């Protein structure tokens, strides 16, 4: 089978700016017919891939035409004459040519931006889910750039890392930006045997990590 | 113009069979286009497994070495797929994708639908409402959500106010464990909108047929 491999694996990017990527097959593409069945996707977030380039050099239906296809033989290129936020997303390229068609292993463009601190914010487990005997003490830190991040759970002082799970988003096309989740899981008697609970996010907008609190029975 | 919407089981016991169904609108399947499946696994990795075109005529991945079935009905305009002897390794999206046949062109997909193959039980979940506490609540913006915990298979939606609240909302990606998943969303409004303007979490679990309508109320009086 064909071969397609895409490079860089990924590209940071500042809005306006340009943006190539590449994809080499290990046969050649052209067909008997003079066409080149090689197409170009990008995927965003959450959505399903959709069309961008097709026939190596061509801009698919309703495709705006700041993408540019070019190439041919084994060797082809993507550009991105100026790079918007809503382009983020996993590029890929695939190839008709060659049975079975084939597609490349995607390069993720992400979206170069000024830093910010996380909004940190963090929630007692609900009354409902007490009287079930769990427990869960909710952390989220919304709308940080870069996406490296480091989230610790302190209960009565102490640091805790049994119970921990943690959830990130993709990058926000809105704004740039990163968020996460983190969850810490314990017994509802744990919970009730103990009184502060703090999240403490370390990012590099600051050299003092965000630290939230809250005191059990207290609102 | 052309659109493609999938159906079919979301969860399926390891060595039966998965089943899907394409459902095409805006052109007739026995013009112009191939009809393909093609997968996605949980690494982000996309595999083309086959298609059907508009005459009839199949083609499939040799790596699904007799497992696969690709057929259509076109009295009712759809086209559809069946894998057979499957595994937890066959658990991925699955899209339908329309190619022209010509020349690659017009690549139109459906949303995707997940499959899970797996001998777990479908579980109902719980949904827990994130009420602020009331020292972060002085600011100008506060920050409100909902846990959903414990359900099974994915996926579960979430929408805020019935889908009218869409702006400030964070919903993160389920973790799995034990079976169970756990999923989180946030929104953040105008801290003096709240409580005055009621929040509430939409949950839905198609393959338990659950829905909650969670109203946060806040810690404190109400």
């Amino acid at each position: 089978d064909v071969v397609m491999t895409q490079s860089p694996k990924t590209i940071s990017v500042t809005i306006g700016q340009p943006a190539s990527i590449s994809c080499k097959s290990s046969q050649r593409l052209l067909n008997s017919n003079g066409k080149t069945f090689l197409n170009w996707l990008l995927q965003r977030p959450g959505q399903s891939p959709k069309r961008l380039i097709y026939l190596g050099t061509k801009l698919d239906s309703g495709v705006p035409d700041r993408f540019t296809g070019s190439g041919s033989g084994t060797d082809f290129t993507l550009k991105i004459s100026r790079v918007e936020a809503e382009d983020l997303g996993v590029y890929y390229c695939w190839q008709g040519t060659h049975f079975p068609y084939t597609f490349g292993g995607g390069t993720k463009l992400e979206i170069k931006r000024a830093d910010a601190a996380p909004t940190v914010s963090i929630f007692p487990p609900s009354s409902e889910q007490l009287t079930s005997g769990g427990a869960s003490v909710v952390c989220f830190l919304n709308n940080f750039y870069p996406k490296d991040i480091n989230v610790k759970w302190k209960i009565d002082g102490s640091e805790r890392q049994n119970g921990v799970l943690n959830s990130w988003t993709d990058q926000d096309s809105k704004d740039s930006t990163y968020s996460m989740s983190s969850t810490l899981t314990l017994t509802k008697d744990e919970y009730e045997r103990h009184n502060s609970y703090t999240c403490e996010a370390t990012h590099k907008t600051s050299t003092s990590p965000i630290v939230k609190s809250f005191n059990r029975n207290e609102c | 113009r052309v659109q493609l919407q999938q159906s079919g089981p979301g969860l399926v016991k390891p060595s039966q069979s998965l089943s899907l169904t394409c459902t095409v609108t805006g052109y007739s399947i026995t013009s112009d286009f191939a009809w393909n499946w093609i997968r996605q696994f949980p690494g982000n990795k996309l595999e083309w497994m086959g298609y059907i075109n508009y005459s009839g005529f199949t083609s499939h991945n040799p790596s699904l070495k007799s497992r696969i079935s690709i057929t259509r009905d076109t009295s009712k305009n759809q086209f559809f797929l069946q894998l057979n002897s499957v595994t937890t390794e066959d658990t991925a999206t699955y899209y339908c994708a329309g190619l022209l046949w010509y020349d690659g062109g017009a690549g139109s997909w459906g949303q995707g639908t997940l499959v899970t193959v797996s001998a777990a039980k479908t579980t109902a979940p719980s949904v827990y409402p994130l009420a602020p506490v009331c020292g972060d609540t002085t600011g100008s913006s506060v920050t409100l959500g909902c846990l959903v915990k414990g359900y099974f298979p994915e996926p579960v939606t979430l929408t805020w106010n019935s889908g009218s609240l869409s702006s400030g909302v964070h919903t993160f990606p389920a973790v799995l464990q034990s079976d169970l998943y756990t999923l989180s969303s946030s929104v953040t409004v105008t801290s003096s909108t709240w409580p005055s303007q009621s929040i509430t979490c939409n949950v839905a679990h198609p393959a338990s047929s659950t829905k909650v309508d969670k109203k946060i109320e806040p810690r404190g009086p109400t």
